[PDB]
């Protein structure tokens, strides 16, 4: 079964491509619409891999050197093993010289294709943590986001050095533990500081960066008498916040301290930057931020500037191999659009709400430093993917979370994708869920990912993960193609080439055009007959799913903020296949009297009055009383103990959202309205050119003439 | 009395035995009972020269010198709603006032008369006494009246830590806490700084004061709008608590260079707002950032007369400091140069004052220790001014052309002084523009506007008046030889910075033998009139005092204080400096002033200044205004040394033996009744050390034998003898 | 919407206290004593002047004048709400000895009050005519 291999390739190897099998002609391979494409979790969890501690064997050819894994062919007797790859014979190393067929290395076996080695030789590091606050906030969102991080400080390996940057008009590094006195070196935040600057104007642990178990109290003294910037703002200004110039003393600060290892700058904002390099607005109330429609018709001066500042900034910490998190909660704009490739760049997150004195922001940030069944976190720091390919198999880029090494080689493609012209990227910071896209072109084949990575530990880890996929057999080219194709995955794919030209940059123009072409390729139909159009299984859901993604907020910018649009796109381009579809397409479910709850069309068809919803977009968990269920919650029927059932309808949504209310590393916005409600409106608006009936029509009419 | 004439080469015992009085103006009985207090204005010629010619025939040349902020026993103050000022040159009514109509008052100064307001008109206290203190009106303020602010600048580089000096400073404010001259808007705020600034912050809100570093040396900024320069009533305990941390919060340093520049600029910016006295504690070159010095090679005893500052910017940022009524007080406690001739600028031109400690350690140097802890005492108890301005008027005809002092001179010569302190002396040069053929008498007068540290605006004025003579004769006979001496060298100072020291010497030699040769030609030995019989001696040892002698081991921030304290200090120490006082005191008696109630104070002859006057039979006091050191010869009487003393022979006192044991003996009495007798004179408290013996190697007892000769001085008499080869040449 | 506050005596315009902070002043403490002496027994208890890009408040109350000056965008509301934060303490503490005083600014001590009360007001977290008439 095609699905059941689909399941089981993406629970064992964490990956899931949009075709799984390849074109053997040059003719197939160039008139391919969807490219041949991977969806890639490099660090997906699974049922407990045994962690293997030694080298791993790698093949004796300079040019290929992949490692051992369960594509390759051994003999026994000779104790010879020939790369699957590169057709090298290698001689087992001296450790291997007892293996046997009854008992053989876990490298060969197939169900260890995906696979995790620790490399233990030189002295492991600690984890370091920046925190760079904003003190231009009211005192009860400072008092709670003081509250946020005496919670994350408390969470904290002992040995784990921690950091304190403060800034509003002013960035001031604190010097932490100084004993009597508690000092801090204060600076302009009107000019930029470069890391050598730095390191001669500031003069294993640094003063500034301390083990928590050594000063996690002076911090908890300090961090609680943490106080608003003492400058006063004038009637009708924004106060002077150097967002810009305290994040590139923080770049700077662990640049020249603790470069190369894993590090989080976890930076807390409580409004725009006014002041400085980066600076998103000015400091005048009456002039708004800037909106998509100002961006649009050129009144939006710092826009340009400021993202020219944190590009920067991004690239010299992605360069260092450091994380930067932005924590982002105020009631106007913050600037998210400008510094969106701090965290997109590196691994680091983006989180957004209106105010840090919420449940949303507070359980947001603790699941941030969730811990597994080790009490260890789920973050991975420094990461380096190495992809190996056959030699028909070349790299186009990928897209999300990265950026190129630029190391050169056969597998790398002329035709770039995204971050291409390399078969090596940096991920400074993954997650269990950080998911890749990685373009391919074809000039059974094998590819083979390897992910070193610093634990949080402190341990070195390699992950490699070697697939096969079956090259079409030419008796039936397109017709094995055909049944091979993963209209989920190959949606997502194109979704990510889709926004990764928006997002640099028409875009519906080319999406367009690439539904028509797969409808005329792997389509049925007569010519100039509409009606005759049919699709197979394989691509029934795949018109679809573009329906809704050319509608959905990834394309249509307008009628959102330029920082929601970064924020939405930021979760997307880093998310996993089945959270990716529900961010395109919404899921959603029905509770009425009349059975359980079911999974129900995105349709106002289904918008019954008798009827209470359950729909899950990725970033919003709604529920929705119809105008009947409504008027009966409005009289009081609840609480009677003749309508017990009505008590079980008005809470099954509640029930089965909690569940996934708490799994989701974002909280998903809770929403709770009905008929007549003004936030029905998120309902109305996910559901229904036009409409899908209308849009399919339209389709068939275009696929069944010309090409 | 007497107008004789005195053959110095006969004489040479010229000197008097009791202490020198100011000479007594040629005034009418009624007059002068109501003149000026000398100690406070006094004039070199107490006759003024009726013309130029006159006064250029002299040879002397005509000044003033005053104290006018010094500490008065009885100061009477007059709260008059309106201040009585000539409608011409708003020169204050004054005891030498002409009143004619009664209801009219001539001006003494432009001769203008006056109307006197409905407000015995000369029984008033403005005519009754000529010195007196006015309440001045709203338009005689710019501002509101400044609080009292205080800031302390304190280098913390290595070198400085290893002084030691900040444990006494900041145990000097802990006791002295509470007596700082303010009342509840008293401001205080401290300074750190090496190769950074550090600002520290003081709120009651917070456990402990913030230390806040600015790193930024090329542009310094204030890091806090507040609670840097906290109200010391509300802060007490947060600043108490920030002075007893202080000294152990640099211990293990490695920062060697001292960025003085810039840490000043950010001190003047956070005092910009207000004013105040910003205090300076430096122990070392400046070397980095703005305002850093290069280094200097040491002089010789070889080496010629062949002064200025490096650069201008302590100058232009102590202009600055005065523009904003900021006064910079500099104390250089450096063991090393550290170019005293450039740093020493931020202290003149912001009526501030300098003070230096050679070698300053808080255990190799007792003798600065206790110097530093006395001078603090009394600089932090001391009553203060602020925001304030000084004028000097006098009778038409005359006119100032040179000022001397620690200030700056605005247009219209109005003297500023960010600060005025009650040690300061300043010293005037005028002349005379139109001929005072109308007049026989000319006036003086200062007046000091001011802010008390209570926020009181106050106006101190001392008038002083003077008859005016036409012969060569009647400016001689008024001649006051120690204010001459004071002006000669603080011109001599100003010829060492725009000439040399070179010049500087030949013109005080030349100012001798021009004023000898003048009076000669107006007349066999050497014949000079009895008020400058002391002329040749008191010039002898100016050429001999650290400010201009020629070869010795004097180092360069030795002879850049010398010439500070003569600009800065009032007339009577730098007499008793220059020339000190000696006292045989082995055997004091009973001829003194036992008149103080229950108290003997033995008067003992004043002695010349020459070895030939000491004996190895005895103990000799000599008084340097700033030290009294205690000579005893190695064959002193066995009474002497365990009477006095407290040992039983010379070899067993103690090398370092920082004062006298007050032993229960008469003769410990005597000589503790009249040590507290001269100590009593003065506000800066003389410490008294016996270290001086045949052998101390600190035995600089003998510089001060001015009168005596050495291989790169003349002694007296052969200065004497040099002098008179020129008188008639 | 910074700060310039004078206390005064109105019947001879004597300094009581007041409280200025820079870091021009020369001017507008000018107007400010021009305005003092121009008060008398006729004049509006509550007034607001207009001084170009400045703007006076003023309250009179027991014969004791209390001026604000600010930007004319600080809102005139808390102008007189600070003013009256002033009158109600100065009268308390001093308002009895007012009429006996001669020395000008015989009350400085009331700096630290003004100034605390002062920043309660420059921190966002009655007539009105032209000043340049009264002169
Ligand atoms: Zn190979
Ligand atoms: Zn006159």
């Amino acid at each position: 079964t095609y699905l059941e291999f689909i399941q089981q390739n993406e629970e064992r190897d964490g990956v899931r491509f949009s075709w799984n099998v390849w074109p053997s002609s040059r003719l197939e391979a160039t008139r391919m619409v969807v490219p041949v494409a991977a969806l890639f979790t490099p660090l997906k969890e699974r049922p407990d891999l045994p962690p293997i501690q030694y080298e791993p064997v790698l093949c004796s050819r300079t040019t290929c050197r992949a490692v051992l894994n369960p594509l390759c062919q051994v003999d026994y007797r000779a104790k010879l093993w020939a790369c699957n790859f590169c057709y090298q014979r290698n001689q087992f190393p001296p450790s291997y010289a007892g293996i046997s067929e009854l008992n053989q290395p876990a490298e060969l076996l197939p169900q260890f294709s995906s696979i995790e080695y620790v490399v233990l030789r030189g002295p492991q590091m600690p984890l370091i943590f920046l925190y760079v606050v904003d003190t231009c906030m009211e005192d009860e969102d400072l008092q709670a986001l003081k509250e946020s991080m005496q919670m994350s400080l408390s969470l904290l390996p002992p040995t784990a050095l921690v950091g304190l940057i403060t800034f509003g008009r002013m960035v001031q590094v604190h010097e932490l533990g100084c004993e009597g006195i508690s000092k801090s070196y204060v600076f302009r935040g009107t000019k930029d500081l470069s890391a050598k600057q730095l390191q001669e104007m500031l003069g294993p642990s640094n003063r500034f960066l301390q083990p928590v178990q050594k000063i996690d109290m002076n911090l908890t003294d300090l961090l609680g008498e943490l106080q608003r910037d003492p400058w006063p703002v004038p009637q009708g200004k924004r106060p002077l916040r150097s967002s810009g110039v305290a994040l590139s003393i923080a770049v700077g600060l662990l640049e020249c301290t603790f470069p190369n290892t894993g590090a989080r700058i976890m930076m807390f904002i409580g409004g725009p930057a006014t002041q400085g390099p980066g600076m998103v607005v000015g400091d005048e109330l009456k002039t708004p931020i800037r909106s998509w429609h100002d961006i649009d018709k050129d009144n939006a001066k710092y826009v340009k500037k400021g993202t020219k500042h944190f590009e920067a900034l991004a690239n010299r910490a992605a360069t260092t191999g450091h994380v930067i998190d932005i924590y982002a909660c105020a009631l106007d704009q913050t600037g998210l659009l400008e510094m969106k490739c701090c965290p997109n760049l590196t691994g680091g997150y983006m989180v957004m709400g209106d105010s840090f004195n919420t449940s949303l922001f507070k359980q947001t940030f603790q699941r941030v430093f969730t811990k597994d069944m080790h009490g260890q976190f789920k973050m991975g720091f420094g990461g380096t993917l190495e992809i190996k390919t056959s030699r028909e198999i070349k790299i186009s880029g990928a897209i999300g979370p990265c950026v190129s090494l630029n190391s050169k080689g056969p597998c790398v493609s002329e035709n770039e994708i995204g971050t291409g012209g390399t078969c090596q990227w940096k991920i400074c910071g993954l997650s269990p869920t950080t998911t890749l896209a990685i373009y391919f072109e074809v000039v059974r084949g094998a590819i083979q990912f390897v992910t070193q990575y610093q634990h949080s530990s402190g341990q070195r880890r390699i992950r490699v993960t070697t697939i096969a996929r079956n090259w079409a057999d030419a008796q039936t080219q397109i017709q094995n193609i055909a049944a091979s194709f993963d209209q989920e995955a190959a949606a997502i794919l194109m979704a990510r080439l889709a926004i990764y030209r928006a997002e640099t940059e028409d875009v519906l123009r080319w999406l367009d055009r690439q539904l028509i072409r797969l409808c005329q390729k792997f389509g049925e139909y007569h010519k100039d007959d509409p009606s005759s159009f049919r699709f197979s299984e394989t691509f029934s859901l795949y018109p679809q799913f573009m329906f809704h993604l050319r509608r959905s907020s990834f394309l249509q910018v307008f009628n959102n903020s330029p920082d929601e649009s970064s924020y939405y796109r930021h979760h997307f381009m880093r998310q996993d296949l089945t959270q990716s579809l529900i961010m395109i397409q919404p899921i959603l479910y029905a509770y009425s009297f009349s059975g359980p709850p079911e999974p129900v069309l995105l349709d106002s068809s289904s918008i019954l009055a008798d009827r209470i919803l359950l729909m899950d977009t990725f970033f919003q968990i709604l529920i929705y009383h119809g105008e009947t269920i409504a008027q009966w919650r409005k009289s009081g029927y609840q609480d009677m103990p003749e309508y017990e059932n009505f008590r079980h309808l008005l809470q099954a949504p509640v029930d089965d959202a909690q569940e996934i209310l708490h799994s989701r590393f974002p909280m998903p916005r809770y929403i709770d309205t009905e008929h007549g409600g003004s936030q029905a409106r998120f309902l109305l608006s996910k559901v229904n050119d036009v409409s899908l009936q209308v849009f399919m029509d339209h389709l068939k009419k275009l696929a069944v003439s010309s090409a | 009395e007497g107008l004789r004439v005195v053959n110095l080469l006969q004489e040479r015992n010229m000197l008097p035995s009791t202490p020198l009085k100011p000479p007594v103006p040629n005034l009418h009985e009624d007059i002068q009972k109501l003149n000026c207090n000398p100690e406070l204005f006094r004039c070199t010629l107490t006759s003024i020269p009726q013309t130029q010619a006159l006064l250029n025939k002299a040879k002397l040349p005509l000044g003033l010198l005053l104290h006018p902020f010094k500490d008065l026993v009885q100061l009477p103050v007059v709260t008059s709603s309106t201040i009585v000022r000539c409608r011409s040159c708003r020169t204050y009514i004054n005891p030498f006032v002409s009143f004619l109509d009664q209801r009219r008052w001539k001006c003494n100064l432009c001769y203008r008369v006056n109307d006197v307001p409905e407000e015995e008109p000369h029984r008033r206290p403005e005519v009754q006494n000529a010195t007196i203190e006015f309440m001045a009106p709203s338009e005689y303020m710019l501002r509101p009246p400044q609080p009292p602010v205080y800031l302390f600048v304190f280098d913390v580089s290595h070198n400085a830590v290893e002084t030691g000096y900040l444990n006494s400073v900041c145990q000097s404010l802990l006791d002295n806490l509470d007596l700082l001259p303010g009342n509840t808007r008293t401001k205080i705020g401290f300074i750190t700084f090496d190769s950074t600034i550090h600002f520290y912050g003081l709120q009651e809100s917070l456990s402990q004061p913030q230390m806040l570093i600015v790193s930024d040396i090329e542009d310094v900024f204030i890091p806090m709008p507040e609670n840097l320069l906290v109200n010391l009533n509300e802060s007490k305990e947060l600043v108490q608590d920030l002075l007893k941390t202080l000294p152990q919060m640099f211990t293990k340093t490695l920062e060697t260079q001292s960025a003085l520049g810039p840490a000043l600029q950010a001190a003047f910016k956070l005092m910009s707002p207000t004013g105040g006295r910003m205090s300076v504690f430096q122990t070392q070159l400046p070397t980095l950032g703005v305002g850093a010095l290069k280094p200097r090679e040491e002089p010789n005893h070889r080496s010629s007369a062949k002064m200025t500052p490096s650069t201008d910017f302590y100058k232009k940022l102590a202009l600055d400091c005065s523009g904003q009524q900021v006064a910079v007080d500099l104390f250089l406690l450096s063991g090393q140069y550290s170019d005293l001739a450039s740093l020493g600028c931020i202290s003149r031109y912001s009526a501030g004052s300098v003070y230096y400690y050679p070698s300053y350690h808080h255990q190799h140097n007792p003798v600065q220790v206790q110097k530093l802890q006395k001078e603090l005492q009394r600089y932090l108890t001391r009553k203060i001014g602020f925001e304030a301005v000084m004028r000097i008027r006098c009778t038409k005809g005359l006119s100032i052309h040179t000022f001397h002092g620690n200030f700056f001179v605005r247009s219209t010569d109005l003297l500023s002084l960010p600060n005025v302190n009650p040690d300061a002396g300043y010293a005037v040069q005028m002349s005379v523009e139109e001929s005072l053929t109308d007049t026989q008498l000319v006036s003086f007068q200062s007046a000091l506007l001011y802010t008390s540290s209570k926020g009181e605006r106050r106006i101190r004025v001392h008038t002083l008046c003077l008859p005016v003579v036409s012969t060569l004769n009647d400016v001689f006979l008024g001649a006051d030889v120690q204010a001459i001496s004071g002006l000669l060298a603080n011109m001599a100072v100003d010829r060492s910075m725009t000439a040399s020291l070179s010049d500087a010497r030949d013109a005080l030699v030349n100012a001798v033998i021009d004023s000898l040769s003048a009076y000669r030609s107006s007349v066999p030995g050497l014949m000079v009139p009895f008020s400058l019989r002391l002329f040749p001696l008191f010039v002898l040892a100016l050429l001999k005092q650290k400010s201009f002698q020629t070869g010795t081991n004097a180092r360069l921030d030795e002879r850049i204080f010398a010439m500070c304290q003569v600009k800065n200090q009032p007339l009577v120490y730098l007499m008793l400096t220059t020339h000190p006082s000696l006292y045989r005191v082995d055997n004091l008696s009973d001829e003194g002033a036992l008149n103080i109630s229950d108290r003997t104070i033995p008067q003992p002859p004043i002695l010349q200044l020459s070895v030939e006057k000491l004996s190895r039979d005895g103990a000799f006091l000599m008084d340097a205004g700033s030290v009294l050191m205690l000579w005893v010869g190695k064959n002193c009487t066995q009474n002497f040394l365990s009477q006095v003393l407290g040992v039983q022979n010379y070899a067993s006192i103690p090398q370092p033996m920082t004062d006298l044991p007050e032993l229960d003996t008469p003769e410990s009495a005597r000589i503790i009744a009249f040590i507290s007798w001269l100590r009593e004179q003065r506000p800066f408290f003389p410490i008294l050390y016996v270290i001086a013996d045949e052998s101390p190697m600190k035995a600089n007892f003998l510089q001060n034998m001015i009168e005596d000769r050495t291989e790169s001085a003349l002694s007296y008499y052969e200065f004497l003898l040099h002098i008179q080869q020129q008188v008639n040449k | 919407m910074v700060l310039l506050t004078m206390i005064a005596r109105v019947a001879d315009g004597l300094p009581l206290a007041a409280s200025m902070q820079e870091d021009d002043l020369q001017q507008y403490q000018s107007q400010a004593k021009q305005l003092f002496r121009k008060l008398n027994e006729q004049s509006p208890t509550r007034c607001t002047l207009e001084a170009g890009a400045m703007t006076f408040h003023y309250i009179i109350e027991q014969g004791v004048c209390y001026l604000v000056l600010c930007e004319a965008a600080f809102p005139k509301k808390l102008a007189f709400a600070y003013l009256e934060d002033l009158h109600s303490e100065f009268d308390e503490q001093h308002g009895k000895k007012v009429p006996t005083v001669s020395r000008p600014y015989s009350f400085i001590e009331f700096d630290t009050f003004i100034q605390k009360t002062k920043k309660l007001y420059i921190d966002s977290r009655i007539m009105v005519a032209n000043i340049e008439e009264v002169l």
